[PDB]
RNA sequence: GGACCUGGCGGUGCUUCAUAUCCCUCUAGAGGAGCCUGUUCUGUAAUCGAUAAACCCCGAUCAACCUCACCACCUCUUGCUCAGCCUAUAUACCGCCAUCUUCAGCAAACCCUGAUGAAGGCUACAAAGUAAGCGCAAGUACCCACGUAAAGACGUUAGGUCAAGGUGUAGCCC
């Protein structure tokens, strides 16, 4: 047999730790830095200059990391020279998984005797790293069922720490629009500037705090620039929703796209710039009305063997 | 030592088109105008038609330089689609990659 | 099904290289290019003449270093210069390598009117990426 | 311990003629890899600061040339393969150079230009009105 | 001949499905006319190939001569080539593909069952399966997490192409 799984022992990895430390001092002499305060971010920056690779895959580019982040964690020898396995559940095959179920089931019996947002249960792929054991989907569910059962009971302080280990954290980005900084012009008028995008159209809108409802697109009155009523309706929508028509002066400049792509791009820009002159509650209503979201619908490409993007040539 | 006789014929064609390029240019210039008399233009119509057929550039064919394939040829690399892909599929053509978008 | 530049699966006794183990749809994602010049850049010319030189150089080296090439050539061009970089086996004696370096460098410099330099990197045995 | 006691320096003589003044020097480099152009910019910008040259860097929009070819040798028209060439740019706009300064700098960066990277140097020279243009020949 | 196994099939059963799909249902079309274009017949002294799905503006991102391989007439003979051949065979092949694939299988090496037959191999409150590797998946590209491309194993149809090129075999060489 020619194909053998590359097994890395502790002595081999120990020699790799010495070559990285020596290589870390050489790379600092090349770049002229101080070896002592040479972090791993600088190594990533120096290896990207000395070995410039434009490969889209970032895992296929040159990398000079610590051997503990490259080589995978391997199941260590599971017995001594005599041959007796250290752990008492070695012959199960999943001594780490069953030792955890044995511990969790032992804490649920003591409870009987004496008697949240932002957090998620450890995923399957993350639970095989704590145990270094391959786990099936069904076994993972069984473990989660015992932890939940643990929580319902009147668990002690120590148990809370145990469960917390298996509860990973999720950073949830508050769905709140980012208010633009109100600026002041030479005369002293307050306004807010924002940008929009629709299909291939890009728009910049300036919304003055006080105005007589005058809109100028590219230096032209909006009714002249937009003859079709539908386009004018889109412009009104943001202001009508916040029941403040005829109170601001807008000066926008849209470029690219077509008739209907330019209005949508202006609507979104005005709406974003009109969030600085309205209350927080009104901005959430605008968001729930679809006035602050960028429509991602763009033209789909045509495929070599078809008449269109999705249309197919006639089947004979 | 060319791929085939078809390639060899074009090689001669291209060699004879380079020798008469100037002579044909000077004679056509007379024909391509409304200034000179028809009598002189009619004499130039017989002089450029008496030159060898292989001097005419419309007989030159852009074949592949490796397989002498007349059709399916890329002018920038002078290769057929089959020979171009072979070198492109093996990463031998600088910059050439498969497109996905 | 697609066949180009793909090594079909086998029992497991067939050793393939990194370049030989990746298909054409990885040429710019996991692989680079074996030749690097400007001919194929926007607004550049002489892409058909740099290509013919590459096809011949790869054959000249394959027949001039028989049995000694572990992997494909990496041709590099910088101005007038042409740099051939190769991975070769250690079976052949060094005396014969130096002869082939001065013969190929000189012959190819008078044939393509350019300074040609060849950089060998000997390896004990053909580096194996995986066994298909 | 073995080091040259003395060194010989290349002769650079000062001529009697005037020098050429370049209002702007624009270097446009093309390539297929963006990392080689980001690595070439660092060397070119650092070499200018050490020589005392004003330099500005921007990145023009890339171009992608695509074309399609038949997948099979014979028939099977509906099945094709698409290939592309990606060209990435990087413009280094230097200003207020001289002929001698531009000469050595361009040679230095041009020689170290990496494989697969072209260059287009546009030079804007400052001249003076010719004598004949000063006054009409009445 | 008897009795089994596998696979295929069934105008075979149950149940659950099909989201542009089997049917109904929504929208624009085809077949009707004229033209363009390909093919088949017929015709001509006057190519070839593809040719149910998976051929038919297909090889050709292309034929006034050339391309050209076809026909008729004339001509040459170590001949552009240390010759040559678009001669036959794709049912000898590489190479590049189609197709099922708008799939989810595929499999080395072991183990067990069946009395050591072909064969077969699950039940999570678990009853003999474990599995590197290939694929899917994941990553990547494009305007993201979406979607579209790309990818898509082993096999099937002795599928397609000796006329891309190369090539085994048989054949031609005033
Ligand atoms: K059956
Ligand atoms: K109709
Ligand atoms: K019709
Ligand atoms: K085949
Ligand atoms: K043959
Ligand atoms: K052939
Ligand atoms: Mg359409
Ligand atoms: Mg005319
Ligand atoms: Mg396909
Ligand atoms: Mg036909
Ligand atoms: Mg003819
Ligand atoms: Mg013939
Ligand atoms: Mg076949
Ligand atoms: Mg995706
Ligand atoms: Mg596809
Ligand atoms: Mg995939």
């Amino acid at each position: 047999p020619t194909s053998k799984r590359e097994t890395y022992t502790e002595d081999f990895i120990k020699k790799q730790i010495e070559e990285f430390n020596i290589g870390k001092r050489h790379l600092a002499n090349m770049m002229g830095e101080d070896p002592e305060t040479f972090t791993q971010e600088d190594i990533d920056r120096a290896i990207a200059y000395l070995f410039p690779s434009g490969l889209f895959e970032k895992r296929a580019r040159p990398v000079m990391k610590h051997p503990e982040q490259i080589f995978p964690r391997q199941r260590a020898i599971q017995w001594g020279e005599d041959g007796r396995p250290f752990h008492y559940l070695f012959y199960t095959g999943k001594q780490s998984y069953y030792s955890l179920m044995h511990d969790v089931y032992g804490m649920l019996l003591n409870l009987e005797k004496h008697q949240v947002i932002g957090s998620r249960w450890l995923i399957k792929e993350e639970l095989e790293e704590m145990l270094v054991e391959k786990l099936s989907d069904l076994d993972y569910m069984q473990f989660i069922r015992l932890l939940e059962k643990l929580l319902t009971s009147q668990c002690g302080a120590a148990e809370e720490e145990f469960v917390q280990r298996f509860r990973r954290s999720v950073t949830l980005e508050s769905k709140k629009q980012l208010i633009e900084p109100v600026q002041y012009d030479e005369q002293g008028m307050a306004f807010s500037k924002s940008e929009g995008k629709r299909k291939t159209a890009k728009a910049e809108a300036i919304v003055y705090k006080h105005g007589s409802g005058r809109i100028k697109v590219n230096g032209i009155d909006y009714q002249l620039y937009f003859p079709i009523t539908q386009d004018r309706e889109q412009l009104m929508f943001p202001f009508h929703f916040v029941d403040r028509l005829g109170k601001h002066d807008v000066t926008c400049t849209v470029s690219g796209g077509g008739r209907s792509a330019q209005a949508g791009a202006i609507r979104l820009a005005m709406a974003k710039a009109l969030c600085s002159f309205v209350t927080e509650d009104e901005v959430e209503w605008m968001r729930q009305a679809g006035l602050l979201t960028t429509d991602p619908r763009v033209r789909e490409r045509k495929k070599p063997g078809q008449e269109g993007a999705r249309r197919k040539f006639t089947w004979k | 030592h060319y791929v085939d006789w078809r390639m060899w014929r074009d090689v001669k064609r291209r060699k004879m088109a380079y020798e008469y390029a100037d002579e044909r240019l000077r004679i056509n210039s007379l024909r391509k105008n409304t200034i000179l008399p028809k009598i002189l233009q009619d004499v130039a119509d017989e002089e450029i038609a008496a030159l060898p057929r292989d001097s005419c550039p419309v007989r030159i064919r852009n074949r592949c330089v490796m397989t002498s394939r007349p059709r399916g040829v890329k002018r920038r690399w002078r290769l057929s689609r089959i020979v171009f892909r072979h070198l492109a599929d093996h990463g031998q053509l600088s910059g050439i990659q498969r497109a996905t978008w | 099904k697609n066949r180009a530049a793909r090594v079909r699966v086998s029992k497991g006794d067939k050793p393939v290289t990194y370049e030989e183990a990746h298909a054409p749809h990885y040429i710019a994602h996991r692989k680079g290019w074996l030749s690097l010049h400007t001919g194929n850049l926007d607004g550049e010319d002489h892409a058909a003449e740099r290509t013919v030189e590459d096809v011949f150089l790869r054959k000249f080296m394959w027949g001039t270093f028989p049995g000694c090439l572990a992997d494909q050539l990496v041709l590099k061009r910088r101005g007038n210069q042409l740099e051939i970089c190769a991975v070769v086996l250690r079976q052949l004696s060094p005396h014969k390598y130096y002869f082939l370096v001065g013969y190929s460098e000189t012959l190819l410099s008078y044939f393509y009117k350019c300074p040609v330099r060849l950089h060998l990197q000997t390896v004990p045995s053909k580096v194996v990426y995986k066994y298909l | 311990v073995d080091v040259p006691k003395d060194l010989t320096k290349p002769v650079v003589t000062i001529s009697d003629e005037p020098d050429i003044l370049y209002k702007r020097l624009s270097v446009l480099v093309k390539g297929h890899d963006k990392a080689v152009l980001d690595s070439y910019e660092y060397f070119a910008v650092l070499a200018a600061k050490e020589l005392g040259i004003s330099i500005k860097v921007h990145e023009p929009p890339r171009k992608i040339e695509r074309f399609t070819l038949l997948q099979s040798v014979h028939i099977y028209k509906k099945h094709r393969v698409q290939y592309e060439m990606r060209t990435l740019y990087r413009c280094l706009e230097l200003e207020h150079l001289t002929g001698s300064t531009a000469d050595v700098y361009l040679e230095y960066i041009q020689r170290n230009l990496p494989e697969g990277v072209a260059m287009e140097v546009t030079k804007t020279q400052l001249e003076q009105l010719p004598e004949h243009i000063k006054e009409p020949i009445w």
